[PDB]
């Protein structure tokens, strides 16, 4: 279960979030800021 | 040493600047040295007209600011400095630098002796006040507490209790006065036990490391810091020689010559800034003088503390 | 060669608003223009543990002692009085019109191809099963999400709204259209025409729907559910909050319009489960499936990129699933 | 031991440094605490709010203050299940214990 | 394969409403609809230390200072005039129907062999004995919690009320009607046959019952209980708030619906305990007990996940257990 996922049109990178069972807001961002927070944060959960 | 009879305390004492460069390696708050001779110059012009010894001294300081800045561009700090006159020629003199710190400390300082009975014990914690009011710390003058809303007077608590639980009960009611500020106490067995463990992970290692080592945030590999238990510190922990003990007219230029003088150099030992309510004995906490003058090793320490 | 823009948005058409519920009483609601707001007021709520446990939790001393400590929150509700059996649920519609025309595109070259492939459509056959099957989707009150599925009787009533006032007045039996066959009707081909004539840029058109049910004295309503803060302790843990205007429960409009677009009948699955909202990769989240996969070639992407670079027009309800994609609006175009 | 340390420190610096625990009133300051005004309701109020102190003594901050570092831990069922929950409440309930028998002497 | 859903959602069947409490006098129930209600008002109480101490607190002298210095507290109480001896409990009841689908679910396979399993259940017996058993907590006030337990009589009519008006009037004797056994009646019958239709989804069903309650005049009801902030002093705690829509007091629904659900007599320990509450893993939380844990094959998880993926219809008491429950709602699935 991906931990960030980047709506693509719309530049917002949603990270997972496992109190509701659902995606918020983290920030704002294309393919690169996703690939770098998933660099440093690790994907997967 | 000996233990207190009674146990003094100087209120919050507010110093204006005094001498945060504590060692060649440390700076931040004074070292303990200077409030150990401190309590031994109060001793040397009142506790010789009282008829008492004071002797110890617990540090509390309720607050600190070090007169520092953090340069542009650096995670390092420099120190505000002064401006000295200039020299006959009126050039700009060489600059040296000295730190300078505000301190609001209060001193817990052992007093044992005859004068206790021969005296009530307000009349001498006023004069000891009355004594400090005019004297300096750590190089920095003493700030004496005018037309503020009300003077923080003394209380001699009596070291001695006529039970076990009007000690705790007098202990506690003095810890809650100094109880803003943070004790700083001489931990030299952790050092070494550090020491042990350290020399255990790879030989041949110096305390000198084991102390920075303990000093550092060190980061382990899975990252996560190394954990440190309390609040520890490095302090100048007295002297050690470098000399033979010279006779008093014998070197030159001496502060005095009936005094016998000797080159030493710092040795650094460790502290550990606690909450003083969790030492359980206000009688510990005191800082003394241990010299043993045949080897050299001029040094202070909290004995009595664990 | 003409790829696709890196950048399309469109904008939506078929716009609605808040649709704002008050309460009364059924055989007075030519009156109800000063029926009062149904409220969000709080009760609170005491729950035993009904989750599944996960092996490790079935001792039953730890049961015991986890449903000793039972769950204390407080939840917002939403009641009809307990002097009124009817909830309206008002809100306003407008129909836009200029479909295909993008927001923002980057290639003009597939700005003109797009632009001639929509009104290619527009000619053919205008927006006229898309009109009829969102006027379907007003008829049956089907906004009313979960306040229409045990209600003794649902009436909709749509008002064309001219210079100030009512030009065309619309009123339906919402229970005998259903939620899932899409019929002929007099007056449903007339609201058809006039979401027809408002798609196609023809007329301004501004619809507002009044939706009445029958659901009983005091019974609850459903106002759309917002997200909760979860920043305090867990005996007030206020474990859900509804969306309310101001001092007056609602509906999101959002919510209105998943419920409008509701048409997709020609999803590759089976079509007795009825339609679907027009989504691409049309999707629905109670199911959690997604129909309409783009490993299938039916997903509003690859239908739209066959459609309008290499000219593989799909077939005529096929492109009426694109076509209302692009009614419904957003951002198709890749990073 | 640290935690209880430095919440009786913010308590301590709070109740010596501003008299602003009693600078304005209303309905909601959490008054049941009675620890960060402790010399805002006796050297104030002679018998109105230290007569109504010094014998009710509250000092019941320790279990709320419990309730705050229960958070703390992770809420895992299987952390529960565990004696580790069972050795964290006996050692938190030795601290707040401590803190206690340091918030009730107040009075002296 | 068929493993289990990972969601499952049931909408709750048997929606009552808030149980609004108006007072009056007995003999003049037939005009009780004009009845003032219930105020919730404060009154202020004084208590002494009453707890446990746990051998630290029994010094002498120390429980004297604690005795010197007693607890204040404002607290909400709701009593009957000093001139009505009788409580008039009224709520609605929807029956809604459709109990085998659920409003949310991942698997296809596992909703359509649910469905199955659900109507196998509903065609070899229809909803008649979990009717029966619904229209018995309607019978006997057991909605009437606390306001039932020194009542000199308890009268409850139940009306079912049709396009404006009751299509059917009953009338019980709620205290000859036992809190414990599911007889058989000639009007309990009639009321059973209509919850039946109402869930087997072929009729709207909706139930106004009202109970009236001998209590004595000025006694004290016992309404819903909120929970409190616990913000301010140790004197104005304001430790008790009690339930009231506008000015009114009155039960919660999920109270009423829990008094409801009582049916539950299949359950592996005594049955001289009476029936509970059908829930899963089903536990009552005043006596901190489950009943049917899952170390036993008793709970609804268990059952339903034997009945669905593997077949193994249970004995014909425990699957009127599991569409109890399903027909109660809930959140099931794993995660």
């Amino acid at each position: 279960i991906e931990k960030f996922r980047c709506s693509h049109g719309y530049n917002e990178i949603y990270k997972y979030s496992p109190d509701h069972e659902a995606y918020l807001f983290y920030c704002k961002g294309g393919q690169g800021q996703l690939n770098k927070l998933i660099a440093e944060n690790g994907r997967f959960m | 040493v000996t233990d207190p009879e009674a146990l003094l305390l100087l209120p919050r004492l507010s110093i204006q600047n005094a001498n945060a460069i504590s060692s060649p390696l440390t700076w931040g708050f004074p070292s303990p040295g200077a409030f150990t001779g401190f309590v031994h110059a109060l001793q040397r012009r009142v506790g010789i007209s009282l008829d008492i010894e004071l002797d110890g001294v617990g540090i509390v300081c309720h607050r600190f600011e070090a007169q520092i800045s953090q340069p542009a561009g650096k995670r390092t700090k420099v120190f505000n400095l002064t401006r000295n006159p200039l020299n006959r020629d009126g050039s700009t003199a060489a600059i040296v630098e000295e730190g300078r710190a505000h301190l609001e400390v209060s001193l817990l300082l052992g007093v044992h002796g005859d004068g206790l009975d021969d005296h009530p014990a307000q009349e001498i914690a006023r004069q000891v006040q009355e004594q400090a009011g005019a004297m300096r710390l750590a190089g920095g003058s003493i700030l004496p507490w005018c037309n503020e809303r009300f003077p923080a007077p003394n209380a001699e608590l009596l070291m001695l209790g006529g039970s076990d639980e009007q000690r705790r009960k007098n202990q506690r009611r003095l810890t809650r006065r100094l109880l803003p500020g943070f004790a700083l106490v001489s931990r030299e067995a952790l050092l070494q036990q550090h020491l042990e463990t350290l020399r255990t992970t790879l030989p041949e290692a110096t305390t000198l490391d084991a102390l920075l080592d303990l000093c550092r945030i060190n980061f382990e590999p899975p990252w996560q810091v190394r954990d440190k238990p309390g609040w520890l510190v490095p302090i100048p922990a007295g002297y050690n020689a470098l000399s033979p003990l010279y006779l008093p007219g014998e070197v030159r230029n001496a502060r005095d010559r009936e005094t016998p003088l000797r080159f030493v150099e710092n040795l650094f030992g460790l502290g550990e800034w606690l909450s003083p309510h969790r030492v359980a004995a206000l009688s510990d906490l005191l800082w003394y003088h241990h010299a043993e003058p045949d080897k050299g090793l001029y040094r202070w320490s909290t004995p009595r503390f664990v | 060669i003409l790829s696709t823009a890196s950048v399309l948005a469109f904008e939506r058409k078929l716009d609605p608003s808040d649709a704002l519920m008050s309460a009364g009483a059924w055989a007075q609601r030519d009156a109800s223009q000063e029926w009062p707001a149904v409220t969000v007021r709080e009760k609170s709520v005491r729950g035993t543990i009904s989750n599944r446990l996960k092996t490790k939790d079935r001792d039953p001393a730890k049961l015991d002692a986890s449903i000793q400590s039972p769950n204390l929150q407080t939840v917002d509700v939403a009641n009809l009085p307990s002097d009124a059996d009817t909830l309206k649920v008002r809100f306003t519609l407008r129909v836009l019109g200029g479909a295909g025309t993008p927001s923002a595109c980057n290639d003009a070259a597939y700005r003109d191809k797009l632009l001639q492939t929509v009104a290619t459509y527009v000619n053919d056959q205008g927006f006229a099963e898309l009109a009829r099957r969102y006027a379907h989707n007003l008829a049956n009150a089907r906004f009313l999400w979960r306040n229409r599925v045990g209600a003794e009787a649902v009436e909709v009533r749509i008002n064309h709204i001219r210079q100030g006032e009512v030009a065309r007045a619309w009123r339906f039996d919402a229970l005998a259209i259903g939620l899932r066959d899409f019929k002929a009707d007099a007056e449903l081909d007339a609201l058809a025409e006039l979401i027809a004539s408002g798609l196609s840029g023809s007329g301004h058109v501004l619809l507002e729907v009044v939706a009445f049910a029958r659901i009983g004295d005091g019974q609850e309503v459903f106002p759309s559910q917002e997200l909760i803060l979860d920043k305090g302790d867990k005996k007030g843990q206020k474990s859900k909050t509804l969306y309310s205007v101001r001092d007056a429960a609602a509906i999101h409009s959002q919510k209105i319009g998943n419920a409008l677009r509701t048409i997709d009948t020609w999803y590759p699955d089976e079509d007795g489960l009825g339609p679907i909202a027009v989504e691409p990769y049309g999707s629905v989240t109670s199911q959690g499936k997604a129909y309409r996969q783009p490993k299938q070639k039916l997903d509003f992407y690859t239908l739209l990129d066959n459609w309008v670079l290499r000219d593989e027009a799909p077939a005529v309800e096929q492109q009426h699933y694109v076509i209302a994609n692009l009614i419904r609006g957003g951002v198709f175009g890749e990073a | 031991a640290q935690i209880c340390d430095e919440a009786l420190q913010y308590a301590a610096r709070l109740r010596e440094l501003e008299p602003g625990w009693s600078a304005t009133p209303g309905c909601q300051l959490h008054d049941a605490e009675q620890l960060w005004l402790d010399p805002l309701r006796a050297q104030t109020d002679e018998t109105f709010l230290q007569r109504r102190l010094r014998g009710d003594w509250p000092a019941e901050v320790g279990n709320r203050f419990a309730n705050w570092l229960n958070r703390a831990v992770s809420s895992d069922s299987q952390i529960l299940g565990s004696p580790e929950a069972a050795q964290w409440s006996q050692e938190l309930s030795k601290e707040l214990t401590m803190f206690k028998e340091i918030l009730e002497d107040e009075r002296d």
